[PDB]
């Protein structure tokens, strides 16, 4: 039983996340209810059990390694399904974090963007592609300095071949996807990344409309290092086939000498 | 400069 097991709170934040606590040993939970009625894309459990391909993703992606927020447990109800999430505490999403501090210095974001890369080839390699990378879908744990990439809801299986669908945001989106409708799953990703880091380094993601993201122009609002600008208009590649790969993005000279986590958090967030 | 947030 779900009401037996967590103690529920108030909402947390067209979405429905509550904040808990599991009555086992007082851990922090969010409690995430999806309605079966809207879910787009479903999958099956090893039981063969139909489950949100949500679930799917979660279950494939959890284990030890925290840069992807950890799945506890699920239900189903008849016309819902319940997932038990990670709550870290204290927490901050990052889109908050960059409103209430503005552009983030280099070496904090740095940080951050090399966590979030950690965090996606994680997925990649568990066989999950998120394909809503984004500043409100990355949770901060203040505390320990560590980034977590939340909500699968628009994510699949990681496959080579050309995607057709997409649910994730449109901003955040290639302009292979804004002009043609299809896409490759590792280099929609990085520009996506792309769009994630000059958000962090200036305060704002770049592009608001489709003929921005199809014009192959990016324009720096902030004062950005050369190594950093260069990184950027790389994974903004108009041509899918001229993005870096997750390694160059990581060999990069800007990606160097990263702060660890700890650190992170004593220089930066206490 | 307006910044939002974006529904997926
Ligand atoms: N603005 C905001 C504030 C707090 C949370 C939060 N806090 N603790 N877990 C979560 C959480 C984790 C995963 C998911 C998901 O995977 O959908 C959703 C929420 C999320 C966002």
């Amino acid at each position: 039983p779900l009401e037996s097991q967590y103690q529920v709170g108030p909402l947390l934040g067209f979405g429905s996340v509550y904040s808990g606590i599991r009555v086992s040993d007082n851990l922090p939970v969010a409690i995430k209810h999806v309605e079966k009625d809207r879910i787009s894309d479903w999958g099956e459990l090893p039981n063969g059990t139909r489950v949100p391909m949500e679930v799917v993703l979660l279950k494939k992606v959890s284990s030890g390694f925290s840069g992807v927020i950890r799945l506890l447990d699920w239900f189903e109800r008849p016309d819902s399904f319940v997932l038990i999430l990670e709550r870290p505490e204290p927490v901050q999403d990052l889109f908050d974090f960059i409103t209430e501090r503005g552009a983030l210095q280099e070496e904090l974001a740095r940080s951050f963007f090399w966590q979030v890369l950690e965090a996606v080839r994680h997925c990649h390699n568990c066989g999950v592609l998120h394909r809503d990378i984004k500043d409100e879908n990355i949770l901060i744990d203040l505390n320990r300095g560590e980034l977590k990439l939340i909500d699968f809801g628009s994510g699949a299986l990681l496959k080579d071949t050309v995607y057709t669908d997409f649910d994730g945001t449109r901003v955040y989106s290639p302009p292979e996807w804004i002009r043609y409708h299809r896409y490759h799953g590792r280099s929609a990703a990085v520009w996506s990344l792309g769009i994630l880091l000059y958000d962090m380094v200036c305060g704002d993601i770049p592009f608001e409309h489709d003929e921005e993201i199809i014009g192959g122009q990016v324009f720096f609002r902030q004062r950005v290092s050369s190594e950093c600008q260069h990184l950027i208009r790389w994974c903004l590649a108009l041509r899918p086939s001229d993005r870096p790969t997750f390694e160059e993005i990581q060999n990069h000279p800007w990606m160097q000498d990263v702060l660890l986590p700890q650190e992170t958090a004593e220089i930066h967030l206490h | 400069r307006k910044r939002r947030r974006h529904p997926s």
